[PDB]
């Protein structure tokens, strides 16, 4: 999805956090570490806000892993830390409208 | 200070960034189940991340090898390092020098 390189680093971080969360939670499952996966982020975010999508990403992957749907109409945003801390994002008022 | 209790495998580290100085954390974690084979003999390859520069890549491998030696010199019964893959993440910010 016409990724910028900073998003590429963010993506790899979120990926590794997914891989860690699974074995820490439900070791018997192994979907992530044993399979290839395509992931698509639609373009549109301005570059400075780019990383902010990352908190969605990890929830995406986990949904695929167990295969259960996410709970409906639960929009989210954030920024993931490689150890589960989350960080402030900018421009909140536009997002909320 | 994002983490305060510092759960295993995360360490604080000072960094002389381009402006001022900041206490960026360093983090690591497993990337596969470790006991893939009780007889298994495969190098526990590392995977560095965080917009690494190549000089840092050489430094990282050096430090990795020193860890690998220190365990067997200290507590031989443990074999965690040589028998498992590991993701490691150094947050960006340090000036190259």
């Amino acid at each position: 999805g016409q990724l910028g390189e900073v998003m590429k680093e963010s993506a790899r971080i979120a990926y590794t956090f997914a891989r860690a969360f699974l074995m820490q939670h439900a070791p018997a499952n192994d979907y992530l570490v044993t399979s290839h996966i395509h992931l698509h982020v639609p373009e549109g975010a301005t570059p400075k806000d780019g990383p902010s999508a990352g908190c969605t990403i990890v929830t995406a992957l986990l949904s695929l892993a167990m295969g259960r749907p996410v709970r409906q109409n639960l929009a989210m945003t954030g920024e993931v830390s490689l150890t589960g801390k989350i960080l402030p994002v900018g421009g909140i008022k536009e997002k909320t409208i | 200070r994002m983490y305060d209790v510092t759960p295993p495998g995360v360490v604080m580290g000072l960094a002389w960034t381009a402006m001022g100085g900041s206490t960026l954390f360093v983090e690591t974690s497993l990337r596969r189940p470790q006991d893939k084979d009780a007889k298994g003999d495969k190098d526990g390859s590392l995977e560095v991340t965080g917009q690494l520069g190549e000089v840092m890549k050489e430094s990282a491998r050096i430090a990795y090898t020193f860890a690998r030696a220190f365990l067997m010199q200290h507590a031989p019964a443990n074999d965690y390092l040589v028998t498992s893959h590991i993701h490691l993440h150094v947050p960006e910010g340090a000036t190259p020098k």
